[PDB]
């Protein structure tokens, strides 16, 4: 006699999924939606290569650390890679005011172009060619930060300086300068005759008056003296005004922000592989159609969503045996 | 199995049914074979694919993860930033996992339900003219050619027949 | 349809049933008409209204949105504040949408289930004394006045009757 | 009741069934008693215990609550810290409550479903050889000793029997 | 032969809902729970009208910018509306210390009452009637901030000032003052004979000593000079103590915080419509029983919960056709 | 005739649960997963007792407030309990720089050991035994902070001080010092002959130069003078350098961080009960296997997860009647 039967599909698959009431349930079909693999390389981001400071920090880079001469002229970048602990930072001991706040600014910038706003040759009445230290040796000879100039007295006299710069450009200007804190009064006099010195700086919004802090401190890189660096963002048509009778580490090169936009600063020990990606993590790039991943939180580019899970599988097929 | 169908009163699946998820196995005077129920299977595929894409579309606005720096005397807001991004990470991971589990269950009970519903679609067609073997098959009281089989498949089963 | 009832083996809804959600259509010697099943409908309305109010009550403690100002050198915590309120916004929006979808499904399968359960309430009352037409109707083997109809409606169906 | 079983067509529960959750009540020539269905009950217990532990395991990575101090001129980030920890508190409380409600429903409909499925396991064993009383009992057309009862319990019911 | 049938309700509705597996599902009944409409007006909040600074900022308002004379005497308000970019802020260039932190304080205050704590007539040994600038013109003549007074020398001499105020009131006092940073020493001498000046300020908890910062800066509103304003909240029975030999922009009017409570500061370009609401957004007020809305995050009052969605409909009825 | 019946379990339980569609549903079995009970005592945390400052703050404790002599020598602790409003804080009026930031440091420290790094006897050319005030009375006689020493002139002369300390230890050192702000010049001269004083402090990273702020202020604890305290964390082998010609409140005792680790600072009015727990809240300890609780957010130890709910019950059994 004839008959007819109702049933369902089975097959040869071992893909398991998990439910709320039952774990490791075997099914005919299943879909992984979790990307768990990277290339272990820092790649180009949409064709444009990131600026990777090697053992350089942002401070060392921008101030023109000699040991960072690899980056004297940096082209347009996608993101910025800094190591966790850059060996080359402030070769001469001291500080960088609102450093983190500047690093944050870098996240919205894709290209500086360095330009000489104050030529080293222009200091007729001072010494601009003796501003060196053994704390910043370049090729085994005492050197210093390139982007700024460490003025000292000339012919036993440090006259008051009234130097200014009008940003005639149509671009914003990152301008950097500094102050030298000596470790005794004798040194203060030795470098800049005037015992009681200062540096006044003014713009449209800026109105500050630094004075050096003579104090006894320990040796960092063989020096008990300190350098403290300050910065600002000069608007187009705005001008910056310096007046000082000593301890003034003057600007020389400044950076034109000629290309803004969504960028980032990565912390990574990895170096540049010769690749290209649409999604980059500090521990490797991703090429996947997967909607999720579990590689790293800090992600840049056209990327899947990060998730802490070790395993996420969605059930497409039915119950098998 | 929520509805008793899959791995219940229907004890197993058909390795020989490869033309879809659901279907029928016929064994008459014109041969024996597996056929796949088109529209139900399709509606199921629609359900689950639309489900996957729904889940994805529900998680395009997640949480990013920008990095922030803080100095030696900004330990507090550094801790806050850490604790808060880690927090969001926990909540979105939770959301994805939990949603996945729930919808896995919903999916299995969905297939179960589809099997049940098919079984009833055929059962309500063959009132007296067939017997419940119990294992998910209907045995014919009359001889049923491939065309009656098809009429049952596409739902056009002409009931007007004897049975004893 | 999860249970096969709505838009399944019962192919359509009654435009003529306006006294509630569920009910019966009778056609006997004392006229033809639609009646609405009181207690089941009521329990359903209770279910879904209590559901809506439940969903609302589950979202009275959401997230506010106070505005905060930060200067030209407080870009970081400004970014943090933004990213975090935007974050919470994303998570609560997600929660509301997802909950809504889920409970929409639960609602439809809930109505489906109620229809199924009614159909079985009547089917178990009329064992042999009625035939399954298949489309969601029970045909009487005996003549059934409006009082038998009501006895089936309120559940007080006196079974003691012949059928051939 | 989603499936009509619990508090539906089976109007009540058995106080006398104490050896588990589900089972049978037999009344034959060798006495009357309640037996508990082993494997179904067990699979249910597995389901719900694994469910509880699943819910717990889904909330081991919640949100902590470290305290932070802020001065008389740090009112803003103090407010932010407060608003954000309070925020997370709200979201995780929401998650726990909502998950609990949902899975309570899923649990009740799960038990309902298990009862339904058992009722069908026995119904499909006793095709003609028993009658549906309607209230969840099957009446025997033949005399059935404790061994037939057991054969129905463990599923080994020898059908080959008369009925009139 | 008689028969009986089981069925379900259908009707003439087109309301669609969405589920996890199926979108745009048509149903017999449905309930929108998302409020998507506003009035486009800033209304009273529970009967009490908000303080809407027109093109004034909080700085310009509280310091008594002449161009803000519209708000010399402000009554109790519900919330505060400031534009994104108020044109009238610091008419004379400079800064406001912890400005944002004060704005935050305003969120817990519903009413100041201005009171003269130092009469302009009391400066016998100084000039208090020549503290004007063209950077703050009122009606085409050089003016200045009203709530404070710009003292300058009298008869070629600026004697040291020892002025104090004991808050005898039972209310907290917002007290404001300032310092003038000149742009050259000649100006410093011209206005306040003493070359080396300062302003010391003390309370129970306050202990600060301002000194002016002479520096070359660019012109904002035609002036290269700067004003820097400071504030504090004087407790009842507490006293504030000023000692200064120059550059002192003294308080004159102070604000009694006579009504605290849950308030807010809104940013909005909208102006006052003549309405009333229990819920207010920066882009319009809301009158709804709806539990959700998608108008604006920053909401004040008795309001529904904001959500990013464009559409949220909950299914009340069953499947229709 | 024989028969067989299908049914389900019922029993004698009244435990209710709640679902999405139906509230207060009675069931046969149910499981509370919400811990709602505490002991109302502050207990040991895993056997090790917390440091509970009574009416002392961290400032008063660490600076060596006399009224805090209860804590001159504090052993290893688990967590730290401070009251909301400690009565004994800065007995002599003034401030504590980055106080909150130090309290945060305490969260990663389980034990200081106080050591004399500068003996009071070593000040040959100054007075170190007259640095007292009635603002800090100990036993009804004018006293002062124990951990630091208030130097004043000797034989009508306050010579410049050049005191230094090399951390020869292998542990980090919390070093505290201060500056005295007098209320008039006559007092400044009276205590430290030199009219224009300062305190320079240097380490490897530290480079600061404090100057006193003479100003007229109100009386707190009978004094119009102020003390401002500063701190730093000295690395092993690093040294700290002090140079000062006045107003210098010198260090004497410093704290060796000899045991780091996950700790915390609790705010609680509760005092020490003699108990032990694996989980501690500011309002009581918890002993439960429950996964949730609704006692307090700020929780320390091996604890359940806090939740705002008043009631959470999970349904284990089925529907009963
Ligand atoms: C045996 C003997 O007497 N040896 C001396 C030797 O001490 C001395 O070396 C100088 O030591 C001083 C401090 O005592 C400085 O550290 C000098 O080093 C540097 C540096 O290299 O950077 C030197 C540098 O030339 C200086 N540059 C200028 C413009 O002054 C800086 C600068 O002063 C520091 O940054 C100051 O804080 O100091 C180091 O030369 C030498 C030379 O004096 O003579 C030996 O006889
Ligand atoms: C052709 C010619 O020589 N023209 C001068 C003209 O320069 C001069 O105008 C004065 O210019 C000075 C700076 O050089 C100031 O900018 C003066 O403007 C203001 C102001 O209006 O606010 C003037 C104001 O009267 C000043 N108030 C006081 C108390 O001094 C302030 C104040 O000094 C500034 O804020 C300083 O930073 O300056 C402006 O008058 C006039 C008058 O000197 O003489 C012409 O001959
Ligand atoms: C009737 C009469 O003339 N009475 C005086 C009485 O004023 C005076 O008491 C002194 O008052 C001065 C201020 O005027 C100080 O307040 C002194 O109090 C303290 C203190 O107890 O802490 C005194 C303390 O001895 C001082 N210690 C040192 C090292 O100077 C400190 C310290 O100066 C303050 O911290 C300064 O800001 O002041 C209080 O003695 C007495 C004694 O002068 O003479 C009566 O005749
Ligand atoms: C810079 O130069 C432009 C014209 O070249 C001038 O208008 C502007 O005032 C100058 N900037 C300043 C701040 O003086
Ligand atoms: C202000 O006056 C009251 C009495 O009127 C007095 O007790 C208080 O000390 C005074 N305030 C100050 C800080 O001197
Ligand atoms: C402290 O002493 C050690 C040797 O004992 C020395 O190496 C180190 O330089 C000293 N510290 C400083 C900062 O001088």
């Amino acid at each position: 006699q004839d008959q007819i039967c109702i049933g369902y599909h089975a097959n040869n698959s071992t893909e398991q999924v998990d439910t709320i009431m039952e774990k490791n349930v075997t099914v005919t079909h299943a879909q992984d939606i979790l990307e768990k693999t990277h290339n272990g390389k820092l790649c180009d981001l949409d064709g444009v290569k990131p600026l990777i400071l090697r053992d350089c920090s942002v401070a060392g880079w921008l101030l023109g650390n000699p040991m960072c001469d690899e980056f004297i002229n940096v082209p347009e970048w996608s993101y910025i890679v800094e190591k966790a602990n850059p060996t080359n930072d402030l070769c001469y001991p001291g500080s960088f005011n609102d450093y983190e706040e500047l690093k944050h600014l870098l996240s919205r910038i894709n290209h500086f172009e360095k330009i000489q706003i104050i030529p080293k040759s222009s200091w007729s009445d001072h010494e601009a060619s003796s501003g060196v230290s053994s704390a910043c040796p370049y090729l085994g000879s005492p050197s210093f930060f390139r982007n700024v100039v460490w003025l000292i007295k000339k012919n036993s006299t440090y006259p008051t300086i009234k130097k200014s710069y009008n940003n005639t450009n149509q671009e914003d200007l990152l301008v950097l300068w500094g102050i030298h804190h000596p470790n005794d009064a004798a040194e203060q006099t030795r470098l800049y005759q005037n015992p009681t010195t200062y540096i006044s700086i003014g713009t449209s919004t800026l109105n500050q008056r630094l004075v050096p802090k003579i104090a006894t401190r320990s040796k960092v890189n063989g020096q008990s003296g300190r350098m403290e660096f300050f910065w600002t963002i000069l608007k187009p048509n705005d001008a910056i005004n310096f007046e000082s009778n000593g301890n003034f580490i003057a600007p020389e090169y400044a950076y034109k922000i000629v290309k803004k936009g969504d960028s980032a600063i990565m912390k990574s020990e990895l170096e540049y592989g010769n690749c290209n990606t649409k999604c980059q993590t500090p521990m490797g790039a991703i090429n996947s159609s997967m909607p999720f991943h579990n590689i790293h939180p800090l992600t840049i580019g056209e990327c899947p969503k990060y998730v802490k899970s070790n395993r996420l599988v969605l059930a497409t097929g039915l119950r098998n045996s | 199995g929520l509805f008793g169908a899959i791995a219940g009163f229907i004890e197993g699946g058909w390795q020989g049914m490869v033309d879809g998820w659901y279907g029928y196995h016929h064994s008459n005077e014109q041969g024996s074979g597996y056929a796949a129920d088109k529209e139900s299977t399709q509606k199921a595929i629609d359900g689950v694919t639309n489900k996957v894409n729904s889940i994805i579309d529900k998680m395009n606005t997640q949480f990013e993860a920008v990095g922030r720096e803080f100095n030696n005397l900004e330990r507090r807001i550094e801790n806050l930033n850490k604790k808060m991004e880690d927090g969001f990470l926990d909540v979105w991971t939770y959301n994805a996992e939990l949603l996945v589990l729930m919808e896995n269950e919903r999916t299995l009970d969905f297939h179960d339900s589809n099997v049940k519903n098919l079984y009833d679609k055929v059962r309500l067609q063959l009132r007296d003219n067939a017997k419940e073997l119990g294992n998910g098959c209907f045995e014919f009281y009359h001889k049923c050619d491939n065309e009656c089989m098809e009429s049952i498949r596409n739902g056009t089963y002409n009931y007007p027949q004897y049975s004893e």
